[PDB]
């Protein structure tokens, strides 16, 4: 397959995330929590509230969205799954990335753990589902390891949830084919199918003995199957719209619910009519986590849509259709998210509407935002900012993180020649000669890579760039700072991943013909 | 801008087009999905059999417009 | 007062005879034309040579006979450098081109009266339908409509199936996943989706394409599809729409263009039309009458035992005036 070039247009520290978060994960032994974003990073904070600065670190690892994430090995430990096909192994302690297993062909959409067995399952789009022993994962021993991959078959359908009882004795799936896959993830054999549901299943859920089954479906309908009768004991109607997430408590006697109509509800299971409401967010709801301190649990971590973490505090569910909050007691800060992106008529520039409804102008070629514009109208400012010029396109963006992504593709990479001095590259006192866009930006991205020895000799791209190069499929190869090309092991990388194409232009130098 | 193409079989494929985009690259974009030469391919928009010369814009055919995909069948 | 006549083939212009034919026995068309023809515009185009062509049919003293259609085609070579030769070429980029053709003359008209927010002809009143296509991001769940135009439907076709099967999958709702996988605005990334077309206007006359034709990715080549396909004699077509009124439109099969070969590079096209109860078959200037049963049966084919392949391509449903 064919090699892309890929930048980040941000800041070395993105702090906060910046396009709302797929999964959470709390650690009851530190007091820390994990937020899977969708900007494709992982953070760290502190949840003991009394904290003015709650963010700890930041995972960066991942390319495309962390959809799920499990804390394991008692303590300290964590695996993603994630769009970008991957499951990582990290040392959630320190905060780094220990293994990538590449064996999923789409999206890796979620995620189980039985604590009892020390066992990871990971299922995606592929119609996939594979089991991992962690303290294989973890070990650093390497004593005939002979790691021959287990996979579950039986999936004729994108798998969109995943859940393992304690023990680790039942695996069941829920994906687009409405109907719940079960097995016995130690024999790896077959066990039933689940047949209710009229939509997809996105939210799975199981007791310790793992005898009963709770599912969130986008259908509207929360089912309690029962696995030992091979079928559905009883349908709870509750959300307008869809079921996404889905919380216990340590009983198995209520549920915890939130969809897409952003309401959060815990309903009697026992018992239906006994329906409480928590409050109604400000985006729907993708995945909550329950702070398991004490039973009744005394507060929920609620992620959705908008890059702002909230906990809203249970405490009173005894005591009490009218919520029981208005507002959260403690609020985990949120950046905003290039939502709209329009490319002017100079292939050079770029004009970005965020969530927050304000205007950037920006510099594609010199990786940078140039101005701020505000709170203004995007329809009308692109109008105003009309360009009378014919550059062709050279370059890609994608919004996927929220942050502005650039792609250099070989098909169209080095179209666009300007003039030197149409492109504000003042030379006194020597005549503008004409210049490839894609050519000089390649040369400024590996400025720093030893092969290439300057740079392009006009512009400098931030040092803090994130350069990743990878397949158009979707496979990632490398990914590195800008400044780190330098590095011996990095200089490696480069040497392996970097493609002919931009080899052609960036050590050979052999600048295209007009 | 993303388009639909309904191919031969029925299947549905995604065409990543441009308002200024010609219909004969319209067509080399479907050769790189499915093979089909540009010149065997007929394009069916709004009761419309897409002439090469033109741009999508031309034909108005914006995002999640879907295109028919359609062949020859010679007879005399 | 009927008639029915032959098309002269001024050398593999059966392409073009075939289609002909299965127009004038789709009588709204037919009454548009010959009623086009009395203004009498005397500017020669395309719609005015076939409402000429048309009147010389509706207006002969024999009920049977034979006709050169020389002065239309001339026209057509004339207006058409792509069917300016002597090659064989394909009815429904002929009956799309014609159509339009007549269609955009038709829109000129309509506007030169204004001369001394758009506006319909007739040949969009007789042939011309509306769909939704509908598309569900699977990740957000948000639902975005679509409505588009059309004039005929390039059913898909699979082995051993019938006409309404076709549009029963052409209607079905599709998973656009993996390579396929729908860029979802809200979402900003590409997710795996379901798009569904369904009807939302209904045509008078339903005009069906059949995709009868496999592209060999590694052959390099393309085949011609000879599958047994059934087509009923009447079709149950129900509405989708505003759901404050509701349609369950009866359709009638008028005629079938069908195009012999085994290949999909050269071949034959003859029109097989209802009139008056009794089937009959145009095969270029040659018209004889056909049993019901000899109609569909013929049109599919079973295994290979079938000389040089004729097929169902083209298919006229008329509604029940
Ligand atoms: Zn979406």
């Amino acid at each position: 397959r064919k090699v892309q070039v890929s930048y980040v247009i941000r800041d070395e520290v993105e702090k906060y995330n910046r396009n709302g978060v797929n999964a959470l994960q709390l650690d009851p032994a530190l007091n820390r929590l994990f937020t899977a974003g969708r900007d494709s990073i992982i953070r760290i904070w502190s949840v003991n509230q009394h904290k003015q600065d709650p963010y700890i670190a930041s995972m960066e690892h991942h390319t495309d969205w962390v959809n799920d994430i499990v804390l394991c090995c008692n303590g300290k430990t964590l695996i993603s799954a994630s769009s970008d096909t991957t499951v990582k192994v990290w040392n959630a302690h320190k905060g780094f990335c220990m293994s990538t297993l590449r064996t999923h062909k789409d999206y890796v959409k979620a995620l189980a753990y039985a604590k009892d067995k020390e066992l990871v399952a990971s299922a995606g789009l592929d119609r996939q589902i594979f089991l991992w022993d962690v303290n294989t994962l973890t070990a650093l021993t390497a004593s005939n390891n002979t790691v021959t991959t287990s996979s579950l078959s039986g999936n004729k359908d994108s798998i969109y949830s995943l859940a393992m009882n304690q023990l680790g004795t039942i695996i069941v799936s829920g994906s687009t084919e409405k109907v719940l896959r079960v097995w016995d993830p130690r024999t790896c054999a077959k066990l039933m199918k689940l047949k209710g549901h009229t939509d997809n299943v996105k939210a799975l859920l199981l007791n310790r003995d793992g005898t009963q089954c709770l599912s969130g479906s986008s259908d509207g309908t929360i089912r309690l199957w029962s696995l030992g009768q091979q079928r559905c004991i009883a349908t709870y109607r509750v959300h307008d719209e869809g079921v996404w997430a889905l919380q216990v408590n340590d009983a198995f006697t209520h549920v915890y619910s939130g969809g897409r109509d952003r309401k959060i509800y815990c309903t009697d299971l026992r018992n239906p009519d006994i329906r409480v409401l928590i409050c109604e967010e400000k985006a729907p709801v993708l995945k909550m986590e329950l702070d398991r301190s004490a039973d009744p649990p005394p507060a929920i971590w609620v992620a959705t849509t908008k890059s702002t973490v909230n906990k809203w505090t249970l405490k009173g569910i005894h005591n009490f259709i009218t919520p029981l909050c208005t507002q959260p007691d403690q609020v985990i800060k949120g950046g905003a998210s290039i939502i709209q992106c329009h490319i002017l008529n100079d292939k050079r520039h770029i004009l970005t509407k965020d969530t927050n409804n304000n205007v950037a102008y920006w510099d594609v070629l010199k990786a940078c935002k140039v101005e701020d514009l505000g709170k203004v109208d995007f329809e009308d400012e692109i109008k105003k900012r009309f360009k009378m010029v014919y550059v062709p396109n050279w370059f890609s963006v994608d919004l996927k993180t929220g942050m502005l992504t650039i792609t250099l593709d070989e098909s169209d990479c080095f179209a666009a020649w300007v003039s030197a001095k149409d492109a504000g590259f003042s030379s006194p006192d020597g005549s503008d000669p004409k210049l490839n866009l894609g050519g000089l930006l390649l040369q400024a991205l590996l400025e720093y890579w030893p092969r290439t020895h300057k740079g392009n000799g006009y512009f400098q791209v931030p040092p803090h760039t994130p350069v990743i190069f990878g397949e158009a499929g979707g496979r990632t190869l490398f990914r590195l700072l800008c400044r780190d090309s330098g590095g011996e092991t990095e200089s490696m990388l480069l040497n392996e991943t970097v493609p002919q194409w931009v080899i052609d232009i960036t050590v050979d130098k052999n600048m295209p013909k007009f | 801008m993303q388009i639909f193409v309904k191919t031969l079989t029925g299947k549905t494929i995604t065409l990543e087009v441009e308002p200024s985009d010609t219909i004969e690259n319209v067509k080399a974009k479907i050769q790189d999905k499915e093979g089909i030469p540009p010149d065997q391919q007929r394009l069916i928009f709004a009761g419309k059999q897409l002439e090469d010369g033109r741009t999508l814009s031309d034909y108005n055919i914006q995002k999640e417009s879907t295109l028919h995909l359609v062949l020859r069948l010679r007879g005399g | 007062n009927e008639h029915y006549f032959g098309l002269v083939n001024f050398g593999n212009t059966c392409y073009c005879n075939s289609v002909l034919q299965a127009l004038y026995f789709c009588r709204p068309f037919r009454e548009n034309v010959l009623a086009y023809k009395a203004q009498q515009k005397k500017k020669e185009n395309l719609l005015t040579c076939l409402a000429d062509l048309f009147h010389s049919i509706a207006t002969q003293k024999k009920k049977v006979g034979v006709i050169p259609p020389k002065k239309f085609i001339s026209r057509l070579r004339k207006e058409n450098d792509l069917f300016d030769n002597y090659m064989q070429q394909d009815a429904h980029e002929f009956l799309n081109y014609l159509l339009n053709t007549i269609a955009d003359i038709l829109q000129e008209e309509k506007k030169q009266e204004k001369q001394n927010k758009p506006e319909l002809t007739w040949v969009h009143e007789i042939f011309q339908g509306t769909l939704t296509n509908e598309t569900r991001c699977l990740n957000c769940e948000t639902v975005s409509s679509k409505d588009e135009d059309f004039l005929d439907l390039s059913v898909d076709v699979e082995q051993n199936t019938s006409i309404t099967h076709c549009l029963r999958d052409f209607s079905n709702t599709e998973t656009l996943c993996s390579e396929q996988k729908y860029y979802c605005e809200t979402c900003c990334s590409k997710q795996e989706a379901q798009k569904r077309m369904r009807v939302k206007k209904l045509p008078m006359i339903l005009a069906l394409h059949l995709k009868r034709f496999k592209y060999m990715e590694q052959l390099h080549r393309y085949t011609k599809l000879s599958y047994r396909v059934v087509f009923p004699l009447e079709l149950r077509l129900f509405n989708t729409s505003s759901d404050a009124v509701n349609l369950d439109r009866m359709y009638d099969l008028v005629a079938v263009v069908v195009h012999c070969g085994s290949g999909p590079n050269r071949g034959h096209y003859i029109t097989i039309v209802k009139s008056h109860g009794f089937w009959l078959l145009f095969d270029d200037d040659i018209v004889e009458k056909i049993d019901a049963q000899a109609i569909e049966e013929f049109y599919g084919l079973t295994s290979d035992i079938s000389k040089n392949s004729e097929s169902g391509y083209i298919l006229f449903y008329q509604s029940r005036e």
